[PDB]
Formats: C-alpha cells, sequence, structure tokens
C-alpha cells in the first residue's frame, strides 16, 4: 500500500474491450469518462497505479471517502479518474501462514498529497524524544503488517487493485483506441471513410 | 565561412499524389540562392538556434557525425530530444539529460530524470536532412542519394522524401550537434512560396521560387 | 497506566518488530513474532475482560520503566 | 457492488411505490414510504461521507441477490 508502481502506458492501441468485459473484475467504476466509451477521446498518455489492499479498504480508494489508507498511503484528487479496478486475491495471495509482506502506514505527519510516493521508513512520533530506537513510550514504529491469512473473512480478505487514471488533455494524443475496420466494395455507389478521408 | 546553396532543400510538403500538373504551396520553404554556414570541425560545435525550422547537408561517408540533441535549455530541468545513430538501431530519446560538456558519441550520459517517451527505428554520399516542428509535430525529412553533378560542391536538384514523424510536444529553440572523440551546413528557411512540377509518377523533378526573380514571379 | 495501557504500548514494539522482518524478507523469525504479537493481543483482551493476567510468562522487552 | 450501489439500487423501489402511491390517489402510505425514502437518502449521504453504517435496524426490500 505504501508504495505503488506507476508505468507508462504510451503510444499504444489500448482496446479496453476485454477489460470491463470479464467477471474476474469485482469493481469497475468510472468517474470522469462513461464505461462503454472504449474509444473515447484519444487521450494523451495513461497513468497505472498497482497496489493490495483489505476487503474494506476498497471505498476508500475513489476520491472522497476518506479514510485511514486513503489519509496517509494514497490520496487521490477529485478529478476526472479514469476508472478503478479491484478484485479477489485470496488464491494467489494468503498463504496458510499468511502474507507478511503486504504494508500499510498507519502513522505520518500530515496527509500526501495526490500522487506522491513516500518510500522512506522512519520513526514519527518522538514528542519526548525517546526515539531514534524502536524501544519508547511514543516513538509507534509506523508501519504494520496485514495478516492475510486464508480463515480472514471476505472482509479482510486481501484484494488486488489497479487505478486507471489517464492523463488528460497535455499534449497532442499518442494513445487511442482501436477503430472499427469492415470489408470494401467495388463497382458499386458507397460511401467512404478510408482513415477520416470521408466522400461518396 | 559561407556558402551558397543554389537550388537544394525542396520537399514533398504532403502525402498528395500528382502526376503531369504544376501545383503551386505556400510554406516553409528554403530560398533558392541564399548563404549556409559552412562548417569544416576538425583538427567545435556550437549550440545554433532553431529559428522555425533548420537545414542540414554532409558530405563525410563514415560515422563521424552521429546526433542532433535538441531543447531549450540543455540541462535536467526541460525536455529535451535525442537522436543518435547505432549503425543497427535509430535511438531516440526525448527524456531529460543534464548538461554535457564534450559529448563524444560513435559506433555523455548523464541522468535520465523522468522519462517519458521513447523511440526505435531501423565522390562521397550527402546526408541531407530537413527538420520541422508545427504544432506539437516533429517531422523529419531525407535523402540519402549522392548526385555528383559537380565536384567538392553541391548542386543539383533533389527531392526530399519523408521518414519519421514524431508527437512528442515540446518546445525547443537551439540544437546542436554530436561528434565523436579523438563538414556540415547549416540553412535556414522561410515562409516563402514555390511553383513544383510533377512528373508521370508522383516525382517533383522541378520547382520555381517566387519571391527571387521577376521572371520567377511571372 | 495501570496494565492496559502498558500491554498495549508493549505490543506495538512487537509489531514494528515483525514489520522489520518482512522488510528483511525473512519469514522464519517473523513467524515466531507474529505468534507473540497474537499471545499479547489474547492477553489484553483476556485482561480488559477481568480475568487473571499470565505476566508471569509472558517474555520481556527491555524496558519496564 | 460494495454497499453504495446497493442502497442505490434500492432506493428506486421505494421511489417507485411513491409514485404508485401517488398515483392511486391515497396519500396515507404515501407518507410512510416518503420518511423510509428519506432516511435512506440519509443512509447513503452518510456512507458516502464515512460514517457509522446503520445497515441493522433499517427497513428491508425483498430481494439481496
Ligand atoms: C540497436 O542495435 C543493436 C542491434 O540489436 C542492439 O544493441 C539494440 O537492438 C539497439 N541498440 C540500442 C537501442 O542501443
Ligand atoms: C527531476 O528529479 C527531481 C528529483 O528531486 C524530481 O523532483 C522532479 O520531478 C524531476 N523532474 C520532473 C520533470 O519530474
Ligand atoms: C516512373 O517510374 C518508372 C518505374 O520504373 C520508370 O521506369 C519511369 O522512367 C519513371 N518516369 C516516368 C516519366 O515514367
Amino acid at each position: 500500500v505504501y508504495a505503488w508502481n506507476r508505468k507508462r502506458i504510451s503510444n499504444c492501441v489500448a482496446d479496453y474491450s476485454v477489460l470491463y468485459n470479464s467477471a474476474s473484475f469485482s469493481t469497475f467504476k468510472c468517474y470522469g469518462v462513461s464505461p462503454t466509451k472504449l474509444n473515447d477521446l484519444c487521450f494523451t498518455n495513461v497513468y497505472a497505479d498497482s497496489f493490495v489492499i483489505r476487503g474494506d479498504e476498497v471505498r476508500q480508494i475513489a476520491p472522497g471517502q476518506t479514510g485511514k489508507i486513503a489519509d496517509y498511503n494514497y490520496k487521490l484528487p477529485d478529478d476526472f479518474t479514469g476508472c478503478v479496478i479491484a478484485w479477489n486475491s485470496n488464491n494467489l495471495d494468503s498463504k496458510v501462514g499468511g502474507n507478511y509482506n503486504y504494508l500499510y502506514r498507519l502513522f505520518r505527519k500530515s496527509n500526501l498529497k495526490p500522487f506522491e510516493r513516500d518510500i522512506s521508513t522512519e520513526i514519527y512520533q518522538a514528542g519526548s524524544t525517546p526515539c531514534n530506537g524502536v524501544e519508547g513510550f511514543n516513538c509507534y514504529f509506523p508501519l504494520q503488517s496485514y495478516g492475510f491469512q486464508p480463515t480472514n473473512g471476505v472482509g479482510y480478505q486481501p484484494y488486488r487493485v489497479v487505478v486507471l487514471s489517464f492523463e488528460l488533455l497535455h499534449a497532442p494524443a499518442t494513445v487511442c483506441g482501436p477503430k472499427k475496420s469492415t470489408n470494401l466494395v467495388k463497382n458499386k455507389c458507397v460511401n467512404f471513410n478510408f482513415n477520416g478521408l470521408t466522400g461518396t | 565561412a559561407y556558402t551558397n546553396s543554389f537550388t537544394r532543400g525542396v520537399y514533398y510538403p504532403d502525402k498528395v499524389f500528382r502526376s503531369s500538373v504544376l501545383h503551386s504551396t505556400q510554406d516553409l520553404f528554403l530560398p533558392f540562392f541564399s548563404n549556409v554556414t559552412w562548417f569544416h570541425a576538425i583538427h567545435d560545435n556550437p549550440v545554433l538556434p532553431f529559428n522555425d525550422g533548420v537545414y542540414f547537408a554532409s558530405t563525410e561517408k563514415s560515422n563521424i557525425i552521429r546526433g542532433w540533441i535538441f531543447g531549450t535549455t540543455l540541462d535536467s530541468k526541460t525536455q529535451s530530444l535525442l537522436i543518435v545513430n547505432n549503425a543497427t538501431n535509430v535511438v531516440i530519446k526525448v527524456c531529460e539529460f543534464q548538461f554535457c560538456n564534450d559529448p563524444f558519441l560513435g559506433v555523455v550520459y548523464s541522468s535520465a530524470n523522468n522519462c517519458t517517451f521513447e523511440y526505435v527505428s531501423q565522390f562521397k554520399n550527402l546526408r541531407e536532412f530537413v527538420f520541422k516542428n508545427i504544432d506539437g509535430y516533429f517531422k523529419i525529412y531525407s535523402k540519402h542519394t549522392p548526385i555528383n553533378l559537380v565536384r567538392d560542391l553541391p548542386q543539383g536538384f533533389s527531392a526530399l522524401e519523408p521518414l519519421v514523424d514524431l508527437p512528442i510536444g515540446i518546445n525547443i529553440t537551439r540544437f546542436q550537434t554530436l561528434l565523436a572523440l579523438h563538414a556540415y551546413y547549416v540553412g535556414y528557411l522561410q515562409p516563402r512560396t514555390f511553383l513544383l512540377k510533377y512528373n508521370e509518377n508522383g516525382t517533383i523533378t522541378d520547382a520555381v521560387d517566387c519571391a527571387l526573380d521577376p521572371l520567377s514571379e511571372t | 497506566t495501570n496494565m492496559l495501557e502498558a500491554l498495549q504500548q508493549r505490543l506495538q514494539f512487537y509489531h514494528g518488530q515483525v514489520a522489520r522482518a518482512a522488510l528483511e524478507n525473512n519469514s522464519g523469525k517473523a513467524r515466531r513474532f507474529g505468534r507473540i504479537v497474537k499471545q499479547y493481543e489474547d492477553a489484553i483482551k483476556l485482561y480488559k475482560a477481568g480475568k487473571p493476567v499470565p505476566y508471569d510468562e509472558l517474555p520481556v522487552p527491555p524496558g519496564f520503566g
């Protein structure tokens, strides 16, 4: 949760067709655009953010509904966020012992600015200055594990969430959806649209 | 040093086929019989302004003149375009790089801060190139076929056909040429008006500038 | 501070060292400190439930206060 | 679908029964239907605000799915 792999999706013919059509995705909610507009506007560049959270924390990723995850780990501004995709990874994750690698930050100075990543791990509280060590009445090491054992309920089962929030209107278009085509005819009065060149 | 570009630097302005027709177009062209700053840097690559597109030529048939860096501040602060030949792949990097003092290249790297776009593609010889940047599109024209009408001088007529188009959409004002460690022309083009002649094939065989001579205007 | 606050402040150190072990990607010791965390969780719950506290044999961190 | 979409889809049924009550021109059950409609409106408002969820004693429609 505390980090996220942001990747460059550009120079692409992105279908968005296999997406939103398969039932593997538990939540497919879009805000800036209506989910049905596969070839919508040929937007400029795409942001992709991937992380794994609990079942209940899904509602907090959306704009508003700020919670512990939203306040100190991932801040999403109230703008045209593309879509939110989340599914259940109880089969892949959640070993019998329980995955302990997934971490979340419970203590931080202030709410993270939108799309700001904090990889640093350090002691936070201080106050009485007993810190610079893990032992202290107020040091409170920030990161804490999740405990994603299979016996946990769906509320605490791990969910694999990817936030597709494409960049909007900032440069000439580079990535867009596929253009439908059809067979051609000869020796008939037919109006044509060859690569945008219209005519009859 | 200065040199006269007789009638070189005419390119196909669009992707429209024509045959046996005289078409007049108004576009950014290099005027006939202009002055080009002859550079002869051997045993010296200054930063030159872009100034709404540039002309370029060369005469050495080996890999010594390699790259063309474009940008506005030549620092990691601002997005900077880079084109370098590897003799097997042409690498195009628009990502931010810091200042290069004495770049040596041939078949410099400081840091790729905020890397965003990348691209990969495929008598002596003449490599005449035309660089243009309009409405966020960077167009590169080329012609690698040399004609020995006269020796040691670039005289004759040759048309330039487009090679690549980049939708980078960046602001560039200065450009520089990259060399190695151990003769290229520069011309600026203005919005002139030309009358171009097409062959039976869609090839341009002759062009006439019409801000140079009352006969030409006629 | 009584017993509740002491145990609540006690258990967070074990949470921190579990997090550090997970960062170290060694899950051998991580299981042991996770068992310690669960022990102290049930200890706090038992104390708050109003039952005898098993403070006699539970492990000790470096410091009482 | 979480909870938000479920309540949003439930509220339409109660607006519909309000509509039928209005059409049948007796305002008796119409008032009760409107009261539970505002109750659900507050329910979605508080759930979207991020507040404790009273999904325990609120009235329920015929169907969970
Ligand atoms: C182009 O040149 C070779 C050919 O395979 C190889 O190193 C690579 O594909 C390219 N080199 C680059 C991108 O530096
Ligand atoms: C360049 O690197 C710095 C590192 O502090 C970073 O803050 C900045 O965003 C980078 N440049 C761009 C254009 O992102
Ligand atoms: C046109 O192209 C053909 C292709 O071989 C060539 O033979 C011919 O000479 C060219 N010019 C004309 C005027 O046909």
